[PDB]
């Protein structure tokens, strides 16, 4: 299924992407030039898509998307600014129709020390613990540490 | 006990040595071992700190391969496989501006 990664200009979302295809990680400016790779996990095989927050990078998300079914939408808890003009929008993305065709396994990255954002404090910012709608999942990690490793890949399997 | 690279900015002294092992002691600390980096598969012939970013650093053994490694990585990042000999050493690309080994 098309799956998408989704996330910061200039994250390295990539680092994690392969990070967590390879282990060792990559640049941390995400993708910049289309970047798809198919996984099968649980023998389903997503393409996951990941999508630097290329200013242009965003709207061309915006432009292309149909074709979707399923994301891993990343979220920075420490980025307690972009992660908020975001917020909305991004929120506001997913209520854009398809994106209901989907379930919001969100990333919440940089979570690591004497300085990261409070889980409940986003989660409620967001009211966005919410089950007012679909198959979500919350997961916590600085991705870019790796942080819930097989835990996506099998609770994601869920449904 | 084959070679040391420093920090530079930061306090510190990186040692490799041949036990396989790549040590770090804090000399504030007043030569702590703080940290043991690990990850060989033989004598640790050369440790140079990419000293441009101090902060990571490269490996070079023998068995043929380098470890680049990232602190939250006590161990590398990642080791490739480079010689079809040993990698005897590791160098690094005076500029900032690139990056040349």
């Amino acid at each position: 299924m098309r799956i998408l990664m989704v996330g910061l200009d200039g994250a390295g979302k990539t680092t994690v992407l392969y990070k967590l295809k390879l282990g060792e990680v990559i640049t941390t400016i995400p993708t910049i030039g289309f970047n798809v790779e198919t996984v099968q996990y649980k023998n389903i095989s997503f393409t996951v898509w990941d999508v630097g927050g290329q200013d242009r990078i965003r709207s061309l998300w915006r432009h292309y998307y149909r074709n979707t079914e399923g994301v891993i939408f990343v979220v920075d808890s420490n980025d307690r600014s972009r992660i908020g003009e975001a917020r909305e929008v991004m929120q506001r993305m997913l209520n854009e129709d398809e994106l209901r065709n989907a379930a919001w396994l969100v990333f919440a990255n940089k979570q690591d020390l004497p300085e990261a954002m409070s889980a409940a404090e986003i989660t409620e910012k967001l009211g966005l613990h919410s089950i007012r709608n679909r198959p979500w999942f919350i997961q916590a990690t600085c991705a870019t540490s790796g942080e819930g490793l097989y835990e996506g890949l099998e609770w994601l399997s869920n449904s | 006990i084959r070679c040391i690279a420093v920090h530079p900015t930061q306090p510190f002294i990186l040692t490799s040595s041949d036990d396989m092992l790549i040590k770090l002691w804090d000399w504030d600390k007043k030569w702590s071992c703080s940290q043991v980096f690990e990850g060989h598969t033989h004598y640790v012939m050369q440790i140079v700190i990419n000293p441009k970013d101090n902060n990571q650093f490269a490996s070079a053994s023998l068995d043929r391969t380098i470890k680049v490694w990232q602190l939250g990585s006590s161990s590398p990042n990642f080791t490739l496989e480079g010689h079809e000999k040993g990698v005897n050493c590791i160098d690094y690309y005076s500029g900032g501006d690139k990056p040349y080994l």
